[PDB]
């Protein structure tokens, strides 16, 4: 409950094997599906046969066997031919302003093949943004090379820090996120109120 | 017993007033004195009452008949020429992976625009020595990856299991007791692994 | 074979090693906070356990460079380039137990998320010795004195001997010491810079002869 | 071009932010008697210099090593605008710089 | 190679290490030794070999480097999504890594 | 500038300073003050500052920048190679680095 719903264009045209998600794309959760209305949608009016997909912690038997979310395994039913993949970025199309988040500590790390490198920053044990860096795509590629020391900084050290992003793209690469999670573009180890933050 | 650099290292042209040119090193005294036809081509390229400096020593030119004098570390570098060698021997072995496992490395050495190298230790032997630069060598490109695990197994104590191709010889470091050939790969060592 | 014999530098000198020897910070003998620096830091010393090196050579290179330090605060007109440091010598008995040994048991019972790469790295590193509780008298045997003068450049080694000192025919525990996991949050290994030096040593030796900055090996033994 | 030289100052703040199409990163030295000194570095928008780069990584040690630093900034133009980072020094580690 | 992909929690990143692409000069691996919390030495998942490509052409870390450092730092449990291709790692197969992520807890590690 | 290359022993990286190279901006200076372990606060060689160019062109840390890194952490001991050439730092000259190796022991550095 209360977890971030991937819009129904960031499915991808067709379903991948051996449960390998294409690059820059990921395996889609039971609980993920079953709060999009949409998708489930989609899937019903596009699914023929007795056919049963695989999603990242479940199975999705769809066609004759009515549209069933069955709950799984992470990864558990890779065995079956077609896996559903969602595409992880989303260019938000918002205007590119500045916003921050205070006393923040970069956590939860994540990365993946050819795509972004992102931090769950938390506030007292609840989480509070995602962040994300890649030289590959993005706005802004260009701070990957600096935006990668100062996070793996605060990442070994424990520096509460004060993150800025820009809600200009979202990115879904986290699994049944409690957060939003959007582009990185500055952190701060800072004194509190400092024009520097 | 010292690695003899071959005579064929031998720098034709010899820095001035001891600055070898990057690539190069100052030849040392046990080296030129356990280096047989080096020598021997020596008395035959030595004009008399020549005197060429070497890292220790000096040379009399082949008029005082050809002597290997010894003398502290940077002393011989007064004089105009100064012996060195190229630090990069071709083995011509075949490009085959060799390792050394349970070291740790240590004695970091750098020079201009050529390799960075260290040499790997076992309970106090050293085993062998390895190089890397982002300059020169077959490896030449993953250089930039090494040197980052390099910095990181050397900074703590982190045994490791050296991977090495004796392609390449190096003679960076001068009078040494063990050899060292271009690093191409370094994991930590893992028991369980079945790594060391 | 577990030691017979190791070393511990200080700032205290023979007159007061000789009488009273060392004696634990505290009670908290969880041997994951002590190598990672938590039982050895500011209002958090309660460490159970007195460090010291069953490597001399490490003892002599640390000495030798807090004395080197002295002789660039005096060039900073911070000081007068003197130092005075000391190396006991100590006979061990199975009161003392192995850092490293220490460190890997405790991971091989709590698993690898439990432990820091870098605090077993570094418990092998200054070759630690756990002394539990105290290290008495009769254990310290000799003691050399260094002595340096920065500004002549000259260095003055000193020996003596404690007489309280006992001939006994010990060792160091062959067995590793065990503690129930840390409930203590640790954000990585506290080291001393240059050369890099566990928290539990460099802070246990400093006494009353400007605080110790303590830093995340994790945050430097890794580029940027 | 007023540069100054401030010597035993300590990192306090350390931190890379956008400004414009240009990154810039800014630092606080600080010296328990005066104010603090801060200076920024910014990317020229301008290609190869690693310089931007080389300087942040230098700055991020400083901050990590909590080592007194000696910096070099370049006043800026206008009041209340850190200057420059012209060059950055760390000192002897567990002391001073002379 | 693998048939499908296998996704493994828990894994604590224990020993890692750089070598050639076996067959590209233009690539590399960063290969590591991942182990499951909880399991026997005789358990498989007691130390599953991994590798991943880095371009030898691209300076710099990737983001996939930048994660391992770190958690292999702080000894950090993940979730990996090794496979289903197989590249060589000490003699011996290695599975590749596609994708990491932190556990945050049991939920999402079981 | 110096007429001859000398070889110093013993000496320890003390102080680390990063700067602009005077002449041209593909290059910055990388200065530092080393200091003979143990000698005299007056001694010559307890103060002998030196400099090495660093191209801003390529990417990364070149060899002798990994290693004046490590041996400065560390403070490990040297052996020098300085001059002939010098650059400038702090207004006084100063000896361009161009070598450097650790020392194992007496053998290499009295
Ligand atoms: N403490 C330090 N002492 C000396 N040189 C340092 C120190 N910290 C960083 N350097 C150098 O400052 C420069 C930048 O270092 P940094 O770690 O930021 O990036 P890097 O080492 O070049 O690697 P990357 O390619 O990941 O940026 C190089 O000269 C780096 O080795």
């Amino acid at each position: 409950p209360g977890i971030v719903i991937p819009p129904q264009e960031q499915i991808t045209q067709h379903g991948s094997p051996y449960g390998r998600c294409a690059n820059k794309t990921r395996a889609l959760t039971v609980a993920e599906l079953r709060g999009s209305g949409d998708l489930q949608e989609y899937l019903r009016h596009v699914t023929r046969g007795w056919s049963i997909f695989a999603l990242y912690d479940g199975t999705y038997l769809g066609g004759e066997y009515g549209g069933v979310i069955k709950d799984g395994t992470p990864g558990g039913a890779f065995d079956l031919k077609t896996t559903f993949c969602i595409m992880t970025t989303r260019n938000t199309g918002q205007p590119a302003t500045d916003h921050y988040y205070s006393n923040v500590t970069a956590t939860r790390l994540l990365s993946s093949t050819n795509s972004r490198l992102c931090a769950v920053f938390v506030r007292s044990g609840q989480p509070v943004i995602g962040a994300c860096t890649s030289p590959y795509d993005g706005k802004y590629w260009s701070m990957y090379s600096r935006l990668r020391k100062m996070l793996y900084l605060i990442y070994v050290a424990g520096i509460s820090v004060r993150v800025h992003v820009s809600k200009e793209e979202q990115y879904y690469d986290y699994e049944d996120a409690t957060f939003e999670t959007y582009a990185l573009t500055g952190i701060s180890i800072c004194n509190p109120g400092s024009s520097l933050c | 017993g010292i690695v003899i650099p071959p005579k064929a290292l031998f720098t034709q042209q010899g820095g001035a007033y001891g600055r070898c040119p990057n690539g190069t090193r100052a030849l040392t005294v046990a080296e030129l004195r356990g280096n047989a036809e080096l020598q021997t081509y020596l008395r035959q390229i030595t004009p008399g009452w020549s005197i060429y400096g070497l890292y220790d020593g000096t040379y009399l030119g082949q008029a005082y008949g050809g002597i290997i004098k010894d003398a502290p570390p940077g002393a011989g570098f007064i004089y105009r020429e100064t012996f060195c060698i190229t630090t990069i021997y071709k083995t011509g072995q075949p490009a085959a992976d060799h390792y050394y496992s349970k070291v740790t490395a240590t004695r970091l050495l750098a020079s201009t625009n050529s390799r960075l190298c260290a040499v790997f230790v076992r309970d106090g032997q050293s085993v062998i020595g390895a190089c890397a630069s982002p300059y020169e060598g077959r490896y030449r490109d993953m250089y930039d990856a090494l040197r980052r695990l390099l910095y990181m197994i050397y900074m703590s104590g982190l045994a490791v299991r050296v991977h090495v191709s004796k392609e390449e010889q190096y003679y960076d470091y001068e009078d040494a007791t063990f050899q060292t050939y271009a690093l191409t790969g370094i994991s930590l060592c893992n028991p369980a692994a079945s790594i060391c | 074979d577990p030691p017979a014999t190791v070393y511990r530098y200080d700032s205290r000198p023979p007159e007061d090693v000789f009488q009273n020897g060392f004696t634990a910070w505290g009670n908290n003998d969880n041997v994951l906070e002590h190598l990672t620096g938590r039982s050895c830091q500011v209002g958090s010393s309660n460490s159970a356990f007195v460090s010291t090196s069953s490597s001399r050579r490490y003892t002599e290179v640390y000495l030798e460079h807090r004395m080197q330090e002295a002789v660039e605060a005096e060039r900073a007109g911070r000081g007068t380039g003197h130092f005075i440091g000391y190396i006991y010598e100590v006979r061990a008995d199975n009161n003392f137990y192995g850092a490293a040994s220490s460190y890997f048991e405790y991971v091989d019972t709590y698993g690898d998320n439990a432990g820091r790469i870098l605090a077993g790295a570094l418990a092998t590193y200054q070759s630690e010795y756990l002394a539990h509780r105290r290290i008495p008298p009769e254990n310290i045997r000799r003691v050399t004195r260094v002595y340096h003068n920065g500004i002549t450049g000259e260095t003055t080694t000193t020996e003596y001997s404690n007489a309280r000192y006992v001939s006994q025919q010990t060792r160091a525990n062959p067995n590793p010491y065990t503690s129930r996991r840390s409930v203590a949050s640790i954000v990585g290994t506290l080291v001393r810079m240059a050369p890099v030096v566990g928290a539990c040593m460099a802070r246990q030796a400093e006494s009353s002869e400007e605080a110790m900055v303590l830093v995340y090996y994790e945050s430097i033994a890794y580029s940027f | 071009l007023p540069t100054h030289l401030y010597k035993n100052f300590t990192v306090q703040e350390l931190a890379l932010k956008l400004k414009g199409k240009n990154q810039e990163f800014c630092l606080t030295a600080f010296m328990s008697g005066r104010s603090l000194v801060r200076a920024c570095l910014s990317d020229a928008g301008h290609e190869h210099d690693t310089w931007f780069d080389t300087m942040l990584g230098f700055a991020i040690s400083a901050y990590a090593l909590k080592s007194r630093i000696a910096l070099t900034v370049e006043d800026s133009p206008y009041p209340g605008t850190p200057g420059d980072l012209l060059e950055l020094q760390i000192c002897p580690l567990n002391g001073y710089c002379e | 190679d693998v048939p499908y992909v296998l996704v493994k929690t828990n894994m604590v990143v224990t020993s890692v290490a750089m070598k050639p692409y076996e067959v590209t000069p233009t690539r590399m691996l960063v290969c590591g030794i991942a182990a499951k919390l909880g399991a026997a030495a005789s358990s498989p998942d007691a130390h599953v070999p991994f590798c991943f490509g880095k371009d030898l052409k691209r300076p710099g870390s990737s983001p996939m480097e930048v994660m391992l450092r770190a958690v292999f730092m702080q000894q950090r449990p993940l979730r990996m999504f090794l496979g289903p291709k197989q590249l060589t790692f000490e003699g011996k197969p290695a599975l590749e890594l596609i994708r990491m992520v932190e556990c945050s807890g049991k939920q999402d590690c079981p």
